[PDB]
């Protein structure tokens, strides 16, 4: 399911801005 | 109506600030620094009590030499000059701010309901209501910000702060900009940027409303619209645009996300003649009473737990650390300003 892919994924905690 | 009057005044306060930015309102020595509350890629947000009066605020930390280094003198300009000028509802309020040899620092009230983002990776999504309840208020949001040629730039449910009576407090102005016009820099973060940032093409605060798209979708999903495990991968996703929705979606949500998550600009809900209408009017947002929310008379769906001033339960835990000052004043001219 897309939510267990989700879960699995490495993006699931607080995310970090980014500025280049 | 009385939007445009509201407007037109309220864009006159804010200029006289923008105009005149207050400068150097507290000091460093005026607080004792409880805990940390958060963290961004290069900036400490700690809980802090101010002695005189006994009020906890949330007092933001920028090293200095960390901004030079990162290429974020501008943008933190930006940030605090904003930040300073504007007065909404919605908006988190900057008490103070004051700068040291070594930091600059933003203290603002403490908010003490925590993330969106905690709240909805734990409970793992929103009913549409609760989800419509917080999107009704950034559209206002914006609507106000955009009214003063402003571009937020950072929409995600890490930079929303629940205040005690369940309603959000936009925080975080660090990619705040006044411009009119088109931009080119390339911010945010990557599951909220729209696909004219990623392309480099120039763009304006039509992005503003494709972030909203992903925040609906991911209230109210529980997951992003485009998601992996490498920002490239995200930004593929993004410019490919193909969206696909979670079965429990309304036929009025899918509809109001397909014109929000929308490539064509001249097609994006927020970007067309009739302006933020376009999505105040939509089905999605029939039962919301626009004035009801502003005037904060909305009953909250959620409201979190409280337990005391400087309870700090409702946020995540983060590792300490010594809060250096040099007796040697770093970066005094790019900073002079702030
Ligand atoms: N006014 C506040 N009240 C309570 N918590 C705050 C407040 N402002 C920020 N925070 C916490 O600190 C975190 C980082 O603040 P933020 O402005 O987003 O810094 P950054 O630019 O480094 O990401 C937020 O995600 C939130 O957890
Ligand atoms: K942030
Ligand atoms: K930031």
């Amino acid at each position: 399911t897309t939510y267990a892919d989700f879960i699995a994924s490495g993006r699931t905690g607080r995310r970090a801005s980014i500025h280049d | 109506e009385s939007v445009k009057e509201f407007l037109a005044k309220a864009k006159e306060d804010f200029l006289k600030k923008w105009e005149t930015p207050s400068q150097n309102t507290a000091q460093l020595d005026q607080f004792d620094r409880i805990k940390t509350l958060g963290t961004g890629s290069f900036g400490r947000v700690m809980l802090v009590k101010h002695k005189e009066s006994g009020n906890h605020y949330a007092m933001k930390i920028l090293d200095k030499q960390k901004v030079v280094k990162l290429k974020q003198i501008e943008h933190t300009l930006n940030e605090k000059r904003i930040l300073q000028a504007v007065n909404f509802p919605f908006l988190v309020k900057l008490e103070f701010s004051f700068k040291d040899n070594s930091n600059l620092y933003m203290v603002m009230e403490y908010v003490a309901g925590g993330e969106m983002f905690s709240h909805l990776r734990r409970i793992g999504r929103f009913s549409e209501p609760h989800a419509r309840f917080y999107a009704a208020q950034i559209v206002l949001t914006f609507e106000y910000l955009h009214s003063l040629d402003l571009i937020y730039r950072d929409l995600k449910p890490e930079n929303l702060l629940i205040d005690q009576q369940g309603y959000i407090q936009v925080t975080d102005f660090g990619f705040a900009k006044r411009v009119k016009g088109r931009t080119w820099t390339l911010c945010g973060t990557p599951e909220y940027l729209a696909p004219e940032i990623i392309l480099s093409k120039g763009y304006n605060k039509a992005v503003d409303w494709w972030a909203l798209g992903v925040l609906i979708y991911e209230m109210a999903a529980g997951y992003p619209p485009f998601f992996a495990d490498q920002p490239i991968q995200i930004y593929e996703k993004i410019v490919s645009g193909k969206v696909r929705f979670p079965s429990h979606f309304s036929s009025d949500l899918k509809d109001l996300l397909r014109n929000l998550l929308q490539v064509d600009l001249t097609k994006r809900f927020g970007n067309l003649k009739n302006g933020v209408n376009d999505i105040k009017n939509h089905k999605w947002f029939a039962t919301t009473d626009w004035i009801a929310i502003y005037q904060r008379k909305v009953e909250a769906p959620f409201i979190p737990k409280f337990k005391g001033p400087g309870d700090t339960s409702n946020f995540d835990d983060y590792e300490e650390e010594e809060i250096r000052v040099s007796i040697n004043e770093k970066c005094g001219k790019e900073f002079t300003e702030f």
